[PDB]
Order: structure tokens, then sequence, then C-alpha cells
């Protein structure tokens, strides 16, 4: 079992295998929408005077 | 009329220096309550001596 699980590592299709995958996909979206959020905010900021 | 003497630009940004800024900080303090309960919020130099 200790193998078959070590397989089960290295295949991630093997861990996707039936498409119930929103929560990685929702996990990586909500990090990767804050980091667009945090620069367009700092980005804005420069809009106001650094034009 | 006379910033337009400086003929600041646009994108250069620190348009004034800081502790110029912090003088109207402090200004609006003063109007919104001249009282010492509200002028204990922020920095001041106290110029005291004898006559």
């Amino acid at each position: 079992v200790k193998e078959v699980l070590e397989d089960f590592a290295e295949d991630g299709e093997k861990k996707i295998k039936l498409l119930t995958g929103k929560r990685v996909q929702l996990a990586e979206d909500l990090k990767k929408v804050r980091e667009i959020q945090e620069k367009l905010d700092a980005f804005i900021e420069a809009l106001h005077q650094e034009k | 009329v006379l910033q337009k003497d400086d003929k600041g630009i646009h994108h250069r940004k620190l348009k004034k220096s800081l502790i110029d800024m912090y003088s109207e900080v402090l200004d609006v303090l003063s109007d919104y309550d001249a009282s010492y309960n509200t002028q204990d919020h922020l920095p001041r130099v106290v110029v005291v001596g004898d006559q």
C-alpha cells in the first residue's frame, strides 16, 4: 500500500481521475487574484500622482 | 497660478516636502478642534522661555 500510494504521489492525473477538482483550482485562483489586486493597488496609487 | 510658476511636471510625484504637508495636517487638526484634547494626537515642537 505504501508503494501504491507512492505511485499515487507520482501521477497528478491519478489524483484528478474523477473530475471533482474544484478544490485545487479554486485555491489557486484565490491566491492569484489576491496577487492581481495587490499589484493593481500600487499601480493605481502610482496613477494618482506618478502619472 | 502660483504653482504654475514652479511648472512641476504631472509625472514626477513628491510635489511637496513631507513636512510642508504635515503642516497642513496639524492645521486641520487645529481647525477641527483647537483644544489640547485634539492637539495631543500628533507631534509638535513648543518654543517656550522666559520673557
